[PDB]
């Protein structure tokens, strides 16, 4: 079988940066008989279904904009964009038709900040929660731009990581920055046991980790 | 032009027989082939199998081998897809593409808007709205953050929104994901300290889905 | 240009115009009457003994299946073809014998025996092994199984067609020789009706006269192929020590092929939107040969007076 791999898989242009996406495939997937190029690069906006850009690796699809141009043979292809407007963040594929209808894994597109500064939020699980017979606590952070960010709960000077459940924005259009949010969630009975429930993030806008301790 | 239309979202129990019905009735149906792709919620698009209505031949992946099923409708100019075997994992959205075939599919020039399928147990019940507030020997600061979690709330169709808040300014609102048959969405807005005693904040939830809008405010510490 | 359908459609009446099956019928029976007073002129001497010695059968076999399949692929690969022009040449290469070769086998004159022997083995090979070759040799082309798309009953029912009237000259040769005159001039009469009835019904049936839009090199190769089969089975009939009798014939069942089942599958395998002038490209195809025919006629016609 043919399997589609895509090197960099994530990547944010500002207006005019090169993007340049290249999958390799998995052998020469160029027809002899006819000089076709067998491949197809499609273009999938969120919350909205596949449009199809390039078809043979070399012909736009009439229609687009002649911003998106590809360019390949054998197995080496790529697919620039030159003038990146705010409508051209979608995830692309490269799909081929060689041999077998497969997919790439998919590239997505961010848009460039300067620095980020997020702001971190803990919340303990509200009075009448316990009375259900449950509790949850929360923490949230907000206002951070790159995506590479750790979170972990160290709770008397023990890491469990365990029954934590992670929630990523989709990166809203006011700005650039997105939050992210993570809850544990742990039945009665045992929740006043350890107390403590410490908070710290991991992330590269600073060495030092920021961490938030919790009394009572 | 031509529009493929796609039968609606599905939710279905984990016994299967399900069936999903997509249209296309803008040319010669028998011209061109159609394609099925299965795309999971942020794991990219998976290839099922095309169907070519004129021989009513029908060719499926080696992974989708043993549960995909082809039909074709001229009269109907219809596309049916069946599974007969489903799992709570097999929730997907699956799109319809037209192809043209002479020997090799070509490309996928024309797409549906995509068939949401869900298995689950169902068993829809309103949801609990609890309020989050600080004030555990915490300074606070400059502004502070406010929201409202929900559990145990099954369908999508749900949404919160801040009336007495600062509405759409400075508000996050955290997608769902599927946990123990029971998925959780949170809410997050900042309101400035000195301005928020003088004025409440509350938290009003909209559940198109059953007969609930319960509504309350929080209240500190 | 993309990827577009050709504008070229089929009414619908064409599933099932009477004219249709008049036209069938009458090139039924036509070529019933066709192998009737072929096989008029034949004996069982010579059929038997060439049955024995399967040498130019063998030879016949080699040329027209292990050969022909290759070097019609290596011409569909050289010329740059599509898929659909390329899996039609290919079709067609790996037809067995026509039947209207064995008419111009009647023009050679030589061991006729021979050449039905050898066509009716042609046939049962193909009905026998033609699915695996096609299969083989169209890796990349139309990835479905096509196993089951050749016909099966056509073959068979061309089989007895010609079976049957020669099996029923050679025993009326054999056992009551005495009306063969009467039986010749109403077979050529009726032959000849039939042959105004045909030529005046299929200009009005066919219709759309746009033949002409096909690409050259399509056309060269159609026409290049029935001169390298020729010239192929007459190199391997010569070098393989043959008496000249014994080897036209072989060559010219050799270089002919047949194209009712070309087309049969190619309309149960596409719709006749999606096949724009391939539809009307073996009709024409086989016509052409027959002329590149009539060529080596004349050829004869140098040679034998000379």
């Amino acid at each position: 079988d043919i399997v589609m791999t895509q090197s960099p898989s994530s990547l944010a242009v500002s207006a005019g940066e090169k993007v340049t996406m290249s999958c390799k495939s998995s052998q020469s997937l160029f027809n002899s008989r006819t000089r076709r190029n067998y491949l197809a690069w499609y273009q999938q906006k969120p919350g909205q279904s596949p449009k199809l850009l390039i078809y043979w690796a070399s012909t736009r699809e009439s229609g687009v904009p002649d911003r998106f141009t590809g360019s390949g043979s054998g197995t080496d292809f790529t697919l620039t964009i030159s003038s990146v407007q705010a409508e051209d963040l979608a995830v692309y594929y490269c799909k081929q038709s060689y041999y077998l209808l497969t997919f790439g894994a998919g590239t997505k597109l961010e848009l460039k900040r300067a620095d980020a500064a997020p702001t971190v939020s803990i919340f303990p699980p509200s009075s009448e929660q316990l009375t259900s017979g449950g509790a949850s606590v929360v923490c949230f952070l907000n206002n951070f731009y790159p995506k590479d960010i750790n979170v972990k709960w160290k709770i008397d000077g023990s890491e469990r990581q365990n029954g934590v459940l992670n929630s990523w924005t989709d990166q809203d259009s006011k700005d650039s920055t997105y939050s992210m949010s993570s809850t544990l969630t742990l039945t009665k009975d045992e929740y006043e046991r350890h107390n403590s429930y410490t908070c710290e993030a991991t992330h590269k806008t600073s060495t030092s980790p920021i961490v938030k301790s919790f009394n009572r | 032009e031509v529009q493929l239309q796609q039968s609606g979202p599905e939710l279905v129990k984990p016994g299967a027989s399900v069936k999903m019905s997509c249209k296309a009735s803008g040319y010669t149906f028998t011209s061109y082939i159609i394609h099925w792709v299965k795309q999971k919620p942020g794991q990219g698009l998976e290839w099922i199998g095309y169907i070519n209505p004129y021989n009513d031949g029908t060719k499926y992946n080696e992974k989708f081998k043993g549960k995909g099923t082809l039909t074709s409708d001229k009269s109907s100019s219809t596309a049916y897809m069946e599974l007969s075997s489903l799992t709570s994992e097999d929730s997907a959205v699956y799109y319809c593409a037209r192809s043209y075939y002479d020997g090799i599919p070509h490309y996928f020039d024309y797409w549906g808007q995509g068939t949401t399928l869900t298995v689950s147990s169902a068993k829809t019940t309103p949801p609990s709205v609890y309020p989050l507030a600080p004030g555990c020997g915490d300074t606070t600061g400059s502004s502070v953050t406010l929201g409202c979690l929900v559990k145990g709330y099954f369908p999508e169709s749900v949404t919160v929104t801040w009336n007495s808040g600062s509405l759409s300014s400075s508000v996050h609102t955290f997608p769902a994901l599927l946990q123990s048959g029971l998925y959780t969405m949170s809410s997050s807005v900042t309101v400035p300290s000195s301005t928020w005693p003088s004025q409440t904040v509350t938290c009003s939830v909209a559940h198109p889905a059953s007969s609930t809008t319960v509504d309350k405010k929080l209240e500190p510490s | 240009n993309a990827s577009a359908p050709f504008n070229f459609t089929l009414p619908p009446n064409f599933g099932k115009r009477p004219t249709d099956l008049a036209l069938s019928v009458i090139l039924v029976f036509m070529l019933f009457f066709i192998m009737l007073s072929l096989g008029c002129t034949m004996e069982f001497s010579k059929i038997k003994a060439h049955l024995w010695k399967p040498k130019g059968l063998a030879i016949a076999l080699v040329a027209q299946y292990g050969i022909m399949p290759l070097t019609a692929f290596v011409l569909g690969k050289v010329f740059r073809l599509k898929n659909i022009e390329a899996l039609a040449i290919l079709v067609c290469g790996c037809s067995p014998g026509g039947n209207l070769s064995n008419v111009f086998s009647l023009a050679m004159k030589g061991d006729m025996n021979l050449s039905i022997v050898m066509t009716t083995c042609s046939t049962f090979c193909a009905l026998g092994m033609m699915p695996l070759l096609l299969y083989i040799y169209s890796r990349g082309i139309y990835d479905g199984d096509l196993k089951d798309k050749v016909p099966y009953k056509g073959i068979v029912i061309s089989l007895v067609l010609v079976l049957i009237p020669c099996t029923i000259g050679i025993v009326l040769k054999s056992k009551r020789p005495q009306y063969m005159r009467y039986v010749i001039k109403g077979g050529m009469i009726i032959i000849l009706l039939c042959s105004v009835a045909v030529t005046v019904l299929s200009a009005i049936n066919v219709g759309k006269s746009i033949m002409f839009a096909m690409t050259p090199l399509l056309i060269a190769t159609s026409s290049l192929m029935p001169f390298i089969g020729f010239l192929l089975g007459y190199v391997l009939s010569a070098l393989f020590c043959l008496n000249g009798r014994c080897r036209r014939t072989v060559s010219m069942e050799t270089g002919c092929a047949n194209v009712q089942l070309c087309s049969t599958i190619l309309n149960v395998a596409f719709p006749p939107e999606v096949i724009g002038p391939l539809f009307f490209f073996p009709l024409l195809y086989m016509i052409f040969q027959l002329g590149e025919g009539l060529l080596l006629i004349a050829i004869f016609w140098c040679y034998e007076k000379f």
